[PDB]
RNA sequence: GUAAGAGCCUAGCAUGUAGAACUGGUUACCU
């Protein structure tokens, strides 16, 4: 079936740093490049220097995968699908095949167009549960390097009769010998072999992280960068979440204080909570063992 | 009868598609909430407001996409509960009154069988046809002959 | 095999105008084109509705049943031959008011079977 | 004895007509009592005089059997399906086919007409129902999701507009606007092939060879099971007064009442001289509209008319 | 440029609508590219209509 | 979604009947049982539809009667849904309306299976009712027989004797018929060889085949089955039969022999009508001329009717009586031949499916069904005329009379029945009234049948060919007089026997009210209009009239206007629709010479009352150029005219199609 | 006789049911632990919490496999003698003669004593 | 003895895409 939804689900990296913007809606232009169905093309401009972003993929196909439809990263994070798949489960299972993709295509715009029309129809449930390593390197501000005219491809066979005037960028392409080069849309859209999602993920496993208690039933937490700003009586306060707190033992001196739990499991999921995350009194509060 | 009437203009709209070419220029404007906000994104603003042209079509242009592809039909809606009642006793008596035997046809025979004569000639009705006679016959050759 | 029943029919509901309208198609026939786009309706004299409603219609079928009914009832030399008389009182003996619900025996075949085969 | 019911008087056939060489499968009566339709296994429709009981017109061009006849109240037209695929629309003015209705797959069973919004809607054995316009020709909605034959189908102007039984044993309860399946009902074991709609109390009946099943309109109230008549009862009828009639395949017919369900009448009719004893069996009837005749369209190939006794009470239970 | 346009968009290589608007067949057809050059009442009106006016 | 337009309608309503059995039996069957069985259900009924077809009783011997009376009912549907669709198309075929090849195959294919179901009812009902014959009017029949053969002296046809000396002639001529069947044609089956070749052999050995004959007249009384299909000539249906050709071989030699011994023996007096002599043409010129040399016969001074009585018998062929004609063929011929044609008459009649005896009528095919039918026949004509009058229209054994003629003219007037001729089944009387025997008939008529409303003059149908001036006038005592003679000929028949219908028949009644006697006889109509009567001009210019002499005056008293009647104009009609059909209708020659065959068929049989019908000469124009229409669709050649008429008209010698005309085309 | 799926059912329940032994044991175990929900209503809370020991689904499995075993000796074939006159080309022709003479055996048993004795009387 | 599977062989018609994630660490008491 068709797609035609009024005004298109975007992020605020392809929306443009233009409050002001003229869009233009094309009824049934493209194919989608996934779902291979006609949808509405929505075309804008995001500020001066940019390229005309168009939107790749159907209101479907993003409320299925709960994307942009142009940039295909997460709307909440900006991140790539495969990173957040691998920091969540993954039991979409879209098919790949063909009269499968276009039979799960159907079934799913019954089942969208069957109800509201607001979550993402499979990822709720699980998008409640989140803040995974995600959101330690969910990018800050937006990265407008994306939006941005390709190399002009008569300037690499050192030919650009345009010269000055030419809209395209007079600058280097990337080597083919990277593997951050390859990049095919359903590769990036399924979650399957993207090698900027392969890069995250790797980025974010040497991210530092908790250990586990080496010897065993110890429950000590060897607290650094403690600082002689806050109180104890606070720290009861925090603490009480986990379980039955035994002894607190505080060294001002050295900023480290000594904490034992009842059960090592309080004290793994102590570690998994205060671990390079807690800030407290604006004052971070560093936990290690031993 | 309002909302059938959209919906029949929609359909109608085929029969006559090119008859006095179409025209389109409500250009129109839309006020949108980002949901985003922590601001780096807009470039420090709230929202962002959108003016919208529909895109001018093509008189002379064909229809860009196949549209012929056949798909199998999904599922349908779940289930229905069935509601019925306890359900009446069957006997082995009414069961068996109930059975059809098989049609052993004088004309066709599909699968090639081979079927006992028996079997091939039970067409009672002309075995009970019985040809009987009339007492006229009597009183006719009678007084023919006398 | 080749020839074989069907057991099933073919379901409605995914083929030109059945769900997306097969994706808005350009294709239309000749019977599709605009005819007779204007409904007539029921005049004064002819049963518009409100003429219907004011009615008592036992009435005025218990009249015309009558006059019906009425109207049925005021409608309704060689003297040494070897055989005399044969029909004497066959006065055409009424089979062509009958109806018989048996398309063998009906007065209508037995007509045709005289007429048709020589 | 927990309800008494009210006393209705015995209905008495007094006129067989004959004419049709088929099956009469449908039969409806004009809005002014002059005249009813009828359409038959031998593809006319004839219009009789209603008070006569004599042949006013006989219409061809169905291929096939003609399945279901209705007369417009509102616009001088004439609709008709058949066997032949084919939805008709007929112009009385000048006793002319206008109008064929294209898109249903196979056989179409039946139809009713929108009582405000000139809307057609019709039934299939492709299991689908179909929403027409009747000025553009156009199949505004297909309401699919039963799973076999669809047998019957009434329309109101009320909540929910369309009402189908079919012979997957299920009722469907539909919204003409959206286009999609509001309740189901799934009480009855075997096919159903009659629903009728109440003219006053906003219920509705519907027959199957089980049983017949009462209900209240907004989501299928269960409301009563009036049973007894137990055949492929073909089609219901309501009469103003509340009495119901149900006739079926086997010929016989029984005359209810519809608020407590009793079972007043029982008319196993005679069948047509030339006939067959296998071949009773009716497929149609109807009131006049001052509902004191009853219409039949019968398997032997006649109508018969039917009317209240005039000798009063001879009953109560 | 329309009419072997649609020819050229058919694959229908062995067909020649030459300037006057005569269609003939390049070689000699099998039965399969017979069948598939037979065009209908719509393709051979407008190219004898195009004949006319270019008369 | 497909639209069911004309080559899917049967196949539609079997797709829909078929569904509507599914959903009924889904219906019936109660709530426990296995929800299987569909397909055997719908198996029985496909088998209880063939037996309808091939009108055999069907009947399954354990069946659940739910399920056998619903497959009676749906039965039932289909077998009028049948019955009616061979009657609308019976209707088209036979008006002339645009009907396809196909459709006029299977309408013959219906119509003989529809004939055979209402044969077998027919044969049943006689063997259940007895005889229709009525054993005291079978003697009646008898005694009428055996006092006319004893009256004229015959000599009783005796068994074909071992040293017959004309028999091998006999054989020779019934060797000929049989091999002019199978002349035209080139494409035999197994049982046509076998015929030519039994044919070959009783011309290579004759004696053999001729003690053969003998044995075979002497021994068999039981024979084999007989085919039976229809030709069909869009008006009618017309029965043919297949018989083995040893039972055909002997059957003709059997018909030879017997003509010829019935010639010899003056069998047959000489109103049995198409005899060798004459043609129907010299026939009709024969019997005006024979109206005219009656005494005083125009003469209508002191009050005199003429009456013309023309009509059938109506179901002589179908009503006859195989032991009563057993009893008449042992007075004719040998016991033992008697008993050869009578037992030959009692076969098994097939069509694909269907069987049956013929145990009452007879086979009209037989080879000498000829002999039986001119018997029969003569049997009929002495129940209507009466052993008086038909022994004074065959005169004396010893000195015979001809056709028309008495011995005196004392012998003319004394009955009123002056003429009569019955060709083939038809009869054709001629009635000479005084004013007190029309009294005294009409008297008797409105007596058994009063008519109080003047009724008498509506049913009377008058030949509506002839122009208004010209048909017969619609007077109360002529009227009574045509319908009081027909009573009165058709109490004479016992109904059992055959029976004279009056929708069938026409009577003409000339008077001093009437100036014209209309009849009709074979092929052509024709009215006699005498020059004393009125007339006014004696005019003598046209060529469609016969100027026919009085013999004893020899001069000119009455004329003959004659013309084509409608049924051999559509019997033309449809001669050329068949041309026009029969697939090897693109040769060109074939249609061309199958059109002359027609043509010349019409003109030298009609030969001179074609030009007084304009009605036939305007269907000659439009049938030639049907057939030139169907040779130019052969080249296609176009709608537009200037198509050159040479390529039809020249003789055959130049190449041409030899193509022949009766229009007025100009080059 | 069959007389309906229903009844089956519930002779092969029948069967299975007091087929069973319980055992006290476990059974006092949970009734005590459980205390006052051991006996439930239908709106109790626990549909959604057993959780089946190995042994418990061992001894389902074992006895789910000896109703498969038992059902599917259903239909005991019967012997095929070759001393009969066969009456058949083929395998299925041979089940289709075999349903015929279940159904139309009554009734053709003139018939046969005719085609046996010569095809007489 | 067909111009179609199959099945091979060589071919050429549509695209002008989306994307490029890259930085932080201390040690200490009584017997
Ligand atoms: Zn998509
Ligand atoms: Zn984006
Ligand atoms: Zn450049």
């Amino acid at each position: 079936n068709w797609e035609d939804a009024d005004f298109p689900i975007l992020c605020q990296t392809c929306l443009g740093e233009n409050p002001y913007i003229r869009m233009t809606k094309e009824k049934y232009g493209k194919e989608c490049k996934i779902c291979a169905r006609p949808f509405t093309v929505f075309r804008w401009c995001p500020g001066v220097r940019m390229r005309f972003k168009k939107t790749e993929v159907c209101q479907t196909c993003s409320k299925l995968k709960n994307v942009c439809q142009t940039c295909l990263l997460d709307l909440e994070y900006g991140l790539p699908i495969q990173v957040r798949d691998a920091g969540l489960s993954f039991k979409d299972d879209m098919p790949k095949s063909d009269v499968n993709k276009e039979y799960y295509t159907q079934n799913m715009e019954r089942e969208i167009s069957n109800s509201d029309g607001t979550r993402p129809v499979g990822m709720l449930g699980k998008a409640t549960s989140t803040s995974d390593m995600l959101l330690k390197l969910a990018r800050t501000t937006p990265y407008y390097k994306r939006n941005r005219p390709h190399i002009c491809s008569f300037w690499v066979k050192g030919e650009c009769k345009r010269g000055e005037e030419c809209p395209y960028r007079h600058e280097k392409p990337t080597d083919p010998d990277d593997p951050l080069a390859d990049q095919n849309i359903k590769d990036r859209y399924y979650g399957i072999n993207d090698p900027v999602a392969d890069k995250l993920l790797k980025r974010a496993s040497t991210m530092p992280r908790l250990d586990p208690p080496e010897d065993k039933t110890i429950t000590t937490l060897y607290v650094g960068g403690l600082g002689d700003t806050i109180t104890e009586t606070d720290l009861r306060n925090h603490f009480y979440q986990f379980g039955e707190i035994r002894t607190i033992t505080v060294v001002q001196r050295q900023q480290c204080a000594f904490i034992q739990f009842a059960t090592r499991q309080a004290a793994e999921v102590a570690a998994e909570k205060s671990f390079n995350k807690l800030i407290v009194n604006g004052r971070r509060l560093n936990v290690k063992w031993g | 009868r309002v909302a059938l009437e959209k919906s029949v203009s929609q359909k109608v709209a085929a029969a006559m598609p090119v008859r006095a070419a179409d025209k389109l220029a409500p250009a129109q404007y839309i006020r949108y909430t980002p949901s985003q906000q922590g601001v780096a994104f807009n470039s420090g603003a709230k929202q962002r407001v959108i003016r919208m042209v529909e895109m001018q079509k093509d008189p002379m242009e064909p229809p860009r996409f196949k549209i012929n592809k056949k798909i199998p039909r999904g599922p349908p809606s779940p289930p229905a509960p069935v509601m019925h009642s306890p359900s009446r006793k069957m006997t082995v008596k009414e069961q068996q009154e109930w059975k059809i035997p098989p049609c052993i046809s004088n004309w066709k025979n599909a699968k090639g069988y081979t079927i006992p004569l028996d079997k091939r000639l039970a067409a009672d009705g002309r075995g009970l046809q019985t040809v009987h006679i009339n007492e006229n016959f009597a009183k006719l050759a009678e007084a023919l002959y006398i | 095999t080749a020839a074989r029943p069907t057991f099933e029919p073919a379901r409605g509901g995914r083929g030109k105008g059945e769900g997306d309208l097969s994706q808005l198609s350009k294709q239309y026939s000749s019977r599709d084109l605009p005819s007779h786009t204007k409904i007539k309706y029921r005049q004064t004299t002819q049963d518009a509705p409100e003429e219907v409603r004011n009615r008592d219609f036992r009435r005025e079928l218990e009249e015309r049943e009558r006059a019906a009914a009425r109207e049925k009832n005021r409608d309704r030399w060689d003297d040494d031959v070897v055989f005399k008389n044969c029909a004497k009182g066959v006065d055409d003996q009424k089979k062509d008011k009958r109806f018989v619900n048996d398309t063998l025996r009906s007065e209508f075949h037995k007509k045709f079977m005289e007429k048709y085969i020589k | 004895t927990m309800p008494k019911p009210q006393w209705h008087p015995p209905w008495k056939l007094y006129r067989v007509i004959s004419g049709h060489l088929g099956w009469v499968r449908c039969i409806a009566v004009e809005p002014g009592n002059q005249w009813f339709v009828t359409g038959s296994a031998d593809r006319t429709i004839k219009i009789w005089d209603l008070a006569s009981g004599k042949l006013k017109l006989s219409l061809t061009g169905h291929i096939s059997t003609v399945r279901g006849v209705i007369v417009s109240t509102r616009s001088p037209y004439l609709f008709s399906c058949g066997e032949d695929k084919q939805v008709k629309c007929w112009d009385l003015e000048y006793n002319k086919v206008i109008r064929h209705y294209h898109g249903h797959l196979s056989a179409v069973y039946g139809l009713d007409l929108h009582p405000t919004i000139d809307v057609l809607v019709t039934c299939s054995r492709d299991s689908t129902a179909r929403i027409w316009d009747v000025r553009t020709k156009a199949s505004v909605h297909t309401l699919s999701g039963h799973t076999n034959a669809v047998a019957t189908v009434r329309c109101q102007a009320a909540e929910p507009q369309i009402i189908t039984g079919s012979h997957d044993t299920t009722i469907r309860l539909w919204d003409l606007v959206a286009g999609k399946t509001r309740v189901t009902l799934t009480n009855h074991k075997k096919s159903v092939r009659a629903v009728v709609l109440h003219p006053r109390h906003y219920t509705f009946a519907s027959g199957s060879p089980d049983n017949i099943k009462q209900w209240k309109f907004p989501d299928g109230s269960f409301i009563q099971n009036l049973s007894g008549h137990n055949a492929i009862i073909n089609t219901l009828t309501v009469n103003s007064d509340g009495v119901l009639v149900s006739g079926a395949d086997n010929g016989t017919m029984h005359l209810w009442d519809w608020r407590t369900g009793y079972n007043f009448q029982r008319v196993h009719a005679a069948v047509q001289p030339g006939s067959l004893d296998s071949e009773s069996g009716i497929f149609a009837c109807a009131f006049d509209q001052s509902e004191s005749r009853l219409l039949t369209a019968e398997a032997d190939k006649t109508i018969k008319v039917y009317r209240e006794d005039d000798t009063a009470t001879e009953e109560t239970h | 440029n329309m009419l072997n346009l649609l020819i050229h968009r058919k694959n229908l290589n062995y067909l020649h609508l030459d300037y006057n608007f005569n269609l003939k067949p390049v070689k000699t057809l099998t039965t399969k590219e017979r069948k598939k050059s037979r065009f209908g009442n719509a393709f051979h009106l407008c190219r004898e209509v195009l004949r006319l006016t270019k008369l | 979604a497909k639209t069911v337009t004309k080559q899917r309608v049967e196949s539609h309503f079997d797709l829909e009947l078929r569904a509507a059995v599914m959903h009924d039996i889904l219906d019936m069957m109660p709530e426990g049982i296995k929800q299987n069985k569909a397909r055997t259900i719908l198996q029985h009924l496909s088998e209880a539809w063939r037996c309808w077809k091939a009108n055999i009783p069907w009947k399954v011997p354990g069946l659940p009667t739910p399920i056998e009376n619903m497959i009676l009912r749906y039965v039932k549907a289909k077998a009028d849904w049948w019955t009616n669709t061979a009657h609308y198309n019976r209707e088209r075929i036979r008006r002339g309306a645009t009907v396809d090849k196909t459709v006029c195959k299977k309408n013959l294919g219906r119509l003989t299976r529809l004939y055979l179901k209402a044969e077998q009812e027919r044969q049943h009902n006689y063997l259940k009712d007895g005889p229709y014959i009525t054993a005291e009017e079978a003697v009646a029949v008898y005694t009428t027989t055996v006092h006319w053969l004893e009256s004229r002296r015959f000599s009783p046809i005796p068994f074909p004797p071992l040293s017959y000396k004309h028999d091998t002639k006999l054989l020779i001529l019934a060797l000929e018929r049989l091999k002019e069947a199978y002349s035209v044609k080139s494409r035999l089956n197994q049982s046509q060889r076998e015929e030519l070749g039994l044919i070959e052999q009783a011309y290579d050995n004759p004696h053999e085949a001729l003690s053969r004959i003998k044995r075979h007249l002497l021994t068999q009384r039981a024979f084999k089955e007989v085919g039976i299909e229809f030709m069909d000539l869009y008006s009618h249906l017309v029965p043919v039969y297949d018989v083995e050709p040893l039972e055909k071989i002997t059957d003709a030699y059997l018909d030879q022999y017997l003509w010829y011994e019935a010639d010899k023996r003056r069998l047959f007096p000489p109103w049995i009508k198409p005899a060798d002599t004459e043609p129907p043409p010299l026939l009709v010129y024969k019997w005006c001329q024979g109206i005219n040399n009656l005494q005083d016969v125009w003469e209508t001074s002191e009050g005199e009717c003429n009456v013309m009585l023309e009509s059938r018998f109506e179901k002589m062929y179908e009503k006859i009586d195989l032991t009563l004609l057993n009893r008449l063929l042992r007075l004719i011929v040998d016991h033992n031949i008697a008993d050869y044609m009578t037992a030959k008459n009692n076969v098994v009649i097939n069509y694909k499916d269907m069987n049956h005896t013929n145990s009452y009528g007879i086979i009209r095919g037989l080879q000498f069904a000829s002999f039986i039918v001119q018997y029969y026949g003569l049997v009929m004509d002495l129940l209507v005329l009466g052993l008086h009058r038909a022994s004074e229209m065959a005169g004396p054994p010893q000195m015979p009379n001809d056709f028309l003629s008495f011995q005196d003219i004392a012998t003319e007037a004394a009955h009123p029945i002056r003429l009569f001729c019955r060709y083939i089944d038809r009869i054709h009387i001629f009635f000479r009234f005084t004013a007190d025997e029309a009294r005294d008939l009409i008297q008797r008529y409105l007596t058994e049948h009063p008519d109080p409303n003047n009724e008498n003059i509506v049913g009377y149908n008058n030949k509506k060919c002839w122009p208004r001036d010209a048909r017969m006038r619609l007077m109360k005592h002529d009227v009574n007089l045509g319908r009081a003679v027909f009573w009165d000929i058709k109490n004479r028949l016992p109904r059992s026997v055959t029976t004279v219908q009056w929708e069938n028949s026409f009577v003409s009644v000339y008077s001093k009210d009437n100036p014209n006697l209309l009849f009709n006889m074979c092929g052509f109509e024709c009215r006699i209009l005498p020059k004393c009567r009125t007339s006014y001009e004696e005019f003598t210019h046209k060529d469609g009239v016969w100027n026919l002499q009085n013999e004893v005056t020899k001069e000119r008293t009455a004329q003959c206007f004659l013309r084509v009647d409608d049924e051999s104009m559509q019997r033309f009609h449809n001669r050329v629709r068949q041309i026009l059909m029969a697939s090897g209708s693109t040769t060109f020659t074939k249609i061309v010479n199958k059109w002359n065959t027609a043509l010349i068929g019409l003109m030298t049989y009609f030969r001179e009352a074609v030009v007084n019908t304009q009605e036939l000469l305007d269907l000659l124009v439009k049938c030639e150029n049907k057939i030139q229409t169907r040779i130019k669709i052969g080249l296609n050649s176009k709608m537009p005219s200037r198509f050159p008429p040479v390529v039809f008209y020249t003789p055959k010698e130049l190449g041409g199609l030899g193509m022949l005309s009766m229009g007025h085309v100009l080059i | 006789g069959f007389s309906d799926y229903a009844a089956a059912q519930l002779r092969q329940y029948h069967r299975l049911t007091k087929q069973i032994k319980p055992d006290m044991e476990t059974y006092e175990r949970l009734r005590e632990k459980h205390g006052e929900e051991f006996f439930p209503t239908s709106n109790s809370l626990l549909h959604g919490t057993h959780v089946p020991s190995t042994e418990e689904i061992d001894r389902m499995v074992i006895d789910l496999e000896k109703q498969i075993e038992k059902r599917d000796k259903y239909s005991r074939r019967r012997p095929y003698n070759d001393d009969a006159d066969i009456d058949y080309i083929n395998e299925r022709n041979a089940k289709f003669n075999k349903k015929a003479e279940r159904f139309y055996g009554k009734y053709t048993a003139e018939i046969k004593q005719n085609l046996e004795r010569g095809t007489a009387v």
